[PDB]
């Protein structure tokens, strides 16, 4: 009975393979005990994880062991996984095969360490590591195409051939949902309100998620916002202030396409996507164009699909045919795709065996998982 | 018989449909390969592209093995401790495609092509373990 464990920077999603949805989603945080003397305080333990670490925020030093998708502290991670198997799924990991996910371009040493911990520490009977984006592609039921994945810290463009990611043609953009949240913050402050603090960031994050959208034509929507209140929306604060958002609604995600809104010199997500395609094999450009799939929080903006559609059309050879696919469930793609893969009989044939480990050791990951 | 022992060995478990040892130095020639298949036809030109200093044009252009059109997935053929290139064939219209690993030894390329549905990581590990044996014996 296989386990699926998708490790985001912010939320760990764990479940059983074949299930429609993770049977556990919890923040990816480790708390250690904070100055307070052993017993009185409350935390006698030297380690605390996830939601109970959240609820106990005071008297704890809270850490995120994952950063931009890449593991940052192997001591913490180990406790996330420890807590995932034991407190969250209530399972004995020595009894289950597990699929792990990893960021595109996860460095060699990290892949190896992930492998060592699973086997020497949790005594996994078998494991596999899959590129998050690849799983999102199966969740959409394709095997060829390019995934544009955007979460809170980083955006990636990952073209995929028959389920094989193509690492030479993967591009990383240091521009995701946070930069958007921070930008919205900034332009709401400029307008008259005053979001600057940590508590207020969360309010704004929520406004972003609730009222922002990508505009089909940026100039045109500006002119429509300038001449009409037709686009303005009102919003109900944690106190009782009700506020008005206009321009801001679509000026904020617009930075995904024009990163100079943020003082960045990068190209935007449309052009970063085309640049990936152009780096692939002439013979599959056709199928990537017509299989461009979006995933991650920052792709939930209404109109992002149509706009990607439009911007790729202009950059691409003119009689090519473009198709953006934006799964209504594209927030949860990665764990779903995982559940699809790890539930097949087939999976037995991909994974790394515990004995294979005993034989070849951690570097087996570079041979088997790609 | 000789090098044929290696082929026969690669082929015994039923997971693969083609295999080959190819001498890449000096005058490149096939040392052993499955008869009537693909790798048996590999040209020295093809071999030069697999090992030539251009590690990047074959990304956009693709490459052929025995005139079979292939797509490169990962290239670490020239990298110490890795030694592999992973490819997948390209076919027309729903016709199956197959994963291939080429591993470099001191004198040879070991090529291996999985049957339909066989996973690239298994072909990778098989091909690479065979190459090691050869490399341990100065080949
Ligand atoms: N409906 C939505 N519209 C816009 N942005 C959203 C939406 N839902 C979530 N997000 C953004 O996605 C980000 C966090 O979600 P996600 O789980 O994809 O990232 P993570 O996995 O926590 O972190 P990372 O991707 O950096 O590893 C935040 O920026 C959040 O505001
Ligand atoms: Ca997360
Ligand atoms: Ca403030
Ligand atoms: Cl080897």
């Amino acid at each position: 009975a296989a386990l699926v464990v998708d490790n985001g920077s912010g939320m760990c999603k764990a479940g059983f393979a074949g299930d429609d949805a993770p049977r556990a989603v919890f923040p990816s945080i480790v708390g250690r005990p904070r100055h307070q003397g052993v017993m009185v305080g409350m935390g006698q333990k030297d380690s605390y994880v996830g939601d109970e670490a959240q609820s106990k925020r005071g008297i704890l030093t809270l850490k995120y062991p994952i950063e931009h998708g890449i593991v940052t502290n192997w001591d913490d991670m180990e406790k996330i996984w420890h807590h995932t198997f034991y407190n969250e799924l209530r399972v004995a990991p020595e009894e289950h095969p597990v699929l792990l996910t990893e960021a595109p371009l996860n460095p060699k040493a990290n892949r190896e360490k992930m492998t060592q911990i699973m086997f020497e520490t949790f005594n996994t009977p078998a494991m596999y590591v899959a590129i998050q984006a690849v799983l999102s592609l199966y969740a959409s039921g394709r095997t060829t195409g390019i995934v544009m994945d955007s979460g809170d810290g980083v955006t990636h463009t990952v073209p995929i051939y028959e389920g094989y990611a193509l690492p030479h043609a993967i591009l990383r953009l240091d521009l995701a949902g946070r930069d958007l949240t921070d930008y919205l913050m900034k332009i709401l402050t400029e307008r008259g309100y005053s979001f600057t603090t940590t508590a207020e960031r969360e309010i704004v994050r929520d406004i972003k998620e609730k009222l922002c959208y990508v505009a089909l034509d940026f100039e045109q929507e500006m002119a429509t916002a300038a001449s009409s209140s037709s686009l303005e929306k009102s919003y109900e604060l944690p106190d009782g202030q009700v506020i008005t958002i206009g321009n801001e609604r679509f000026r904020c995600p617009e930075a995904l396409f024009q990163p100079s809104f943020l003082g960045m010199e990068s190209c935007g997500i449309h052009e970063t996507t085309f640049n990936s395609i152009m780096k692939c094999d002439v013979d599959i450009r056709k199928d990537l164009y017509a299989n461009t799939v979006l995933s991650g929080g920052t792709t939930m903006y209404p109109g992002i699909a149509d706009r990607m559609q439009k911007e790729i059309t202009a950059l691409a050879p003119s009689t090519m045919k473009i198709k953006i696919i934006a799964p209504p469930e594209r927030k949860y793609s990665v764990w779903i795709g995982g559940s699809i893969l790890a539930s097949l009989s087939t999976f037995q044939q991909m994974w790394i065996s515990k004995q294979e480990y005993d034989e070849s050791g951690p570097s087996i990951v570079h041979r088997k998982c790609f | 018989a000789g090098w044929n022992a290696y082929i026969d060995n690669l082929m015994a478990d039923g997971t693969c449909q083609d295999a080959a040892i190819v001498g890449y130095k000096d005058s490149p020639s096939v040392w052993a390969a499955v008869p009537g298949k693909t790798f048996v036809n590999i040209t020295p030109a093809e071999v030069g592209i697999l090992v030539g200093k251009d590690r990047s044009s074959f990304f956009v252009n693709g490459l052929t093995l025995g005139g079979q059109k292939c797509s490169v997935i990962r290239d670490s053929l020239l990298q110490d401790g890795e030694f592999t290139m992973d490819l997948r064939t390209k076919s027309t219209g729903g016709a199956p495609t197959f994963n291939i690993t080429v591993t470099m030894t001191a004198k040879t390329l070991v090529l291996l092509m999985g049957k339909e549905g066989v996973h690239g990581g298994m072909i990778n590990k098989k091909c690479y373990e065979m190459a090691s044996h050869l490399r341990r014996s100065q080949y």
